[PDB]
């Protein structure tokens, strides 16, 4: 797609 | 597209054209392989390089609009949009300067990454101050293709992508910036701030409908990121950029890469 929400796969919250 | 054999200018990063015979129905990656049979890449170092879709500026630099995709047809890609000044161009395709290694053991491939270094020098891609880009236009001259090169991937924003000047609402509302992506960020230069992909839980790219020409529609379009500013607390940022689609691709590329790298 190229419009709207794209989820992060790489997200990493851990500090 | 009905198939018929055509002509199709490829430029690369520095305007050097390559002129390819392919077919109208050929798709991204039969016209990226004619290019590097042309130019004598190999085989195994294809996946390494990408085509763009790009508006050349009056000044000969490049904004680039979109990485072609697998299931697209470059010429028609161009030429739907009856424009002379848009193009097609071949630039490396990762982000992590590891890789350079490999593009570098072929003589191609490092004329390949010399050539777009030396023009994302030219182009203020890569920062430098007056008095550096004056030794470096030396150095140019004075070592192999290789020592400049290594030299170059020590320099500030070395395998960047640049966008047009835009606005974001980082720090404040509708600040003026320059954004580009590389080394798994954002990088918005207003001060400076640096996102990292990592920190991002998501991002969004949004539209305003088309609107009458201030014969060509208009359209507002923003990149937002959700960043996770510090322990639990997310925040979006948002950034005003006809180039936010391009934007939104870096980010998948360069998440991509981190997500391959992992496994």
């Amino acid at each position: 797609g190229t419009y709207g929400v794209f989820t992060n796969a790489a997200y990493d919250p851990t500090p | 597209v009905p198939t018929e054999e055509v002509s199709l200018e490829v430029l690369l990063s520095n305007g050097q054209k390559v002129l390819v015979n392919v077919l109208t129905s050929d798709q991204t990656e039969d016209v990226l392989e004619a290019v590097a049979a042309k130019l004598d890449l190999p085989d195994d170092l294809i996946g390494y390089f990408s085509l763009f879709l790009v508006r050349e500026k009056e000044d000969g630099a490049f904004s680039f609009v979109r990485k072609l995709q697998e299931f697209e047809l470059p010429y028609v890609s161009v030429t739907s949009l009856r424009s002379q000044e848009y193009k097609i161009v071949l630039r490396k395709s990762y982000w992590d300067s590891a890789y350079d290694d490999d593009v570098m053991e072929n003589r191609v491939g490092l004329n390949l990454l010399y050539a777009q270094t030396v023009s994302d020098i030219e182009r203020g891609w890569i920062l430098v101050t007056k008095e550096q880009h004056r030794q470096l236009k030396s150095l140019q001259e004075k070592v192999s293709k290789k020592e400049f090169l290594r030299l170059a991937q020590t320099l500030r924003h070395y395998g960047y992508l640049r966008f047009d000047a835009c606005v974001a609402d980082f720090p404040e509302k509708d600040c003026p910036v320059v954004v580009s992506a590389g080394n798994s960020e954002l990088s918005l230069q207003l001060r400076e701030g640096s996102f990292r992909v990592t920190r991002m839980r998501c991002w969004r790219v949004t539209s305003s409908v088309p609107l009458p020409s201030g014969g060509r529609g208009e359209v507002r379009l923003e990149l937002a990121f959700e960043y996770l500013m510090s322990k639990d607390r997310l925040q979006w940022v948002t950034i005003t950029s006809p180039q936010a689609i391009m934007m939104s691709i870096c980010l998948q590329s360069m998440v991509d890469e981190l997500m391959v790298k992992k496994s």
